[PDB]
């Protein structure tokens, strides 16, 4: 087990931690989360009572390194640091764990959920899409911009996700206009997969990450990244059949993490019902097909 | 953004634009086979590709060979459109190469902002207007070089013959979708009122009769009253 312990909370403020989310009042007597389950990926989040604006948080793993929660109380936000005294951390997360000033991360039997939302993800991607290389855990929020999208200010607080442009040179052949514009198999196969990414598991990777980063922060960059990398799959008609398998487990988890409430600015309606009733791929992904359907058939 | 009614004196402009029309690209007469099913046999066409401002219209010619062994004809039809189109601005001199280009039907823009990824400085638009181009294959000098043609075949014309040499653009371009659009509306009628008069000839250099300028007039009007017309006795009014 590892632990992400606090200072002190001296704001109200709702932290999550993957798919969770709970409250702790001002000053109320608070030393973080333990029991936090080594070998994945994780994300601390916040949003303060008083500014809904500004989701924030850190992804971050344990196994590389000690990393606690301090309020800075000049720039008003909850930022992780890394204890380098490994001895001296080791020994307050024992008074924090005997004073019982911590809550337990729900290790519970019955799920994968947060395994199978990350089970792509690593920190050493996610630090080359979020680049500050001084720490060993990476900050998001919800205004943060992408790469893509600054092109249509500042690029240090970019969110560096791989460029995808269906109307663009790297995407379309010359003398394969028509062919490679209605059938991608060459731009996802042959630029992204065997080009830029290398394998599935890190495009794999960077489209869960851009999910997440969607879903807790409403990063609206990083949903346009998801569903374009969606939407390149299915207008392929050529992918490795292993792929396709493991992209509607993928779909899958997402749709059924999502809030019921948040279906409206986070799903897109031409996508989905282009990669689910139109495209190549519309009998390629059954049980995200059938969760969408008794979920949200309004949007279809 | 798109053309209509409000920015209309754009076409006019010292801005070299193209508009584009793909309605007669892939053309078609349907059929009875002998066991009583419905085939289609494709007659050649044109892309109708005109300079609003010049008349200069390039007339590329599709013959029906380029069909041969494809499937989804309708939407190849768009892509060849294209392609052809980003083919005749490769093949002009920088200088003369448009700066837009007005597709008439909105399937076309992907099609050729695809084509045409090599010039980003060259503005893909639609329009709002009913433009009448479609009407082109009903000017009999037009119809007879497409349907003649053997080969793939680009042809050059001035759609307003002499006009600029005593009216301005804008008037020309307006002369021409009157007279397109009542051909479009009753082509018999149309075409009986361009020729009533024998005396008037249409120059062998030229598509339209040698009017005077009283006797445009004349024609416009006619044209224009077919045009309500023919609107009567559609909807009765
Ligand atoms: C003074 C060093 N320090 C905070 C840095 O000023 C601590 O020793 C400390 C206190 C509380 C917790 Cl949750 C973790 C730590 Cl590392
Ligand atoms: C699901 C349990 N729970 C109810 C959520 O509204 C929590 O508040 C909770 C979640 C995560 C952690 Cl690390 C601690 C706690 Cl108390």
């Amino acid at each position: 087990m590892n632990t992400v312990p606090f200072t002190s909370a001296p704001i109200e403020v709702t932290i999550g931690i993957d798919q969770y989310s709970f409250n702790v009042k001002e000053n109320q007597p608070f030393h973080g989360i333990k029991d936090i389950p080594i070998g994945h990926v994780h994300v601390i989040h916040f949003q303060h009572a008083d500014n809904s604006s500004m989701r924030y948080g850190y992804w971050f793993d344990c196994r590389m390194g000690n990393f606690y929660i301090q309020y800075d109380p000049k720039d008003g936000l909850y930022k992780m640091m890394e204890e380098r005294d490994g001895a001296k951390f080791e020994n307050i997360v024992h008074n924090f764990k005997e004073r019982q000033m911590m809550v337990s991360y729900p290790k519970i039997d019955e799920d994968d959920t947060w395994y199978n939302l990350t089970e792509f993800v690593q920190m050493d991607k996610i630090r080359k899409i979020v680049r500050k290389d001084e720490n060993q855990f990476s900050y998001v929020d919800s205004s943060m911009t992408t790469v893509q999208e600054n092109e249509l200010s500042d690029p240090a607080h970019s969110l560096n996700y791989t460029v995808i442009n269906f109307k663009s040179r790297e995407a379309i052949r010359p003398g394969h206009e028509m062919e490679d514009f209605l059938d991608k198999s060459y731009y996802l196969n042959t630029v992204m997969l065997q080009g830029i990414f290398k394998n599935s598991s890190n495009y794999f990777g960077e489209l869960q990450f851009a999910f997440l980063n969607a879903m807790f922060f409403g990063n609206y960059g990083s949903s346009l990244q998801w569903h374009a990398m969606i939407e390149l799959i299915c207008s392929s008609a050529t992918v490795p059949k292993h792929m396709l398998d493991k992209l509607d487990e993928i779909l899958y988890y997402q749709i059924k993490t999502l809030p019921e409430q948040y279906s409206d600015i986070l799903l897109n309606e031409r996508v989905w019902n282009i990669c689910l009733y139109s495209s190549f791929q519309k009998n390629s992904l059954h049980n995200t097909e059938k969760i969408m359907e008794n979920k949200y058939p309004e949007l279809l | 953004g798109a053309m209509n009614s409000s920015n209309y004196a754009e076409l006019f402009n010292n801005d070299i634009k193209l508009f584009v029309d793909d309605t007669n690209v892939y053309r078609v007469t349907v059929h009875k086979t002998f066991e009583g099913n419905v085939a289609t046999k494709a007659i050649n066409g044109c892309i109708f590709t005109l300079n609003p401002k010049t008349g200069h219209l390039f007339l590329k010619i599709i013959h029906t060979s380029v069909w041969a062994g494809q499937k989804r004809l309708s939407q190849l039809a768009k892509w060849k459109t294209a392609e052809e189109v980003s083919a005749l601005v490769r093949s002009l001199p920088k200088e003369e190469q448009p700066k837009q280009i007005i597709v008439t039907r909105k399937a076309m823009l992907d099609p050729l902002e695809v084509h045409m990824l090599d010039f980003p400085n060259i503005a893909i638009r639609p329009t709002e207007l009913r433009l009448p181009f479609s009407a082109a294959m009903s000017i009999d000098k037009l119809s007879d070089v497409v349907m003649k043609a053997t080969e793939p075949q680009m042809v050059l014309f001035n759609i307003y013959d002499d006009w600029l040499d005593r009216i301005s653009s804008y008037t020309a371009f307006s002369r021409l979708t009157l007279l397109l659009r009542a051909l479009k509306t009753n082509e018999e009628s149309a075409k009986m009122i361009l020729l009533s008069d024998p005396t008037i000839t249409i120059k062998s250099y030229h598509l339209w009769p040698s009017f005077t300028d009283e006797q445009w007039i004349t024609i416009e009007s006619q044209m224009r009253d077919l045009i309500l017309t023919e609107y009567g006795r559609k909807y009765n009014v």
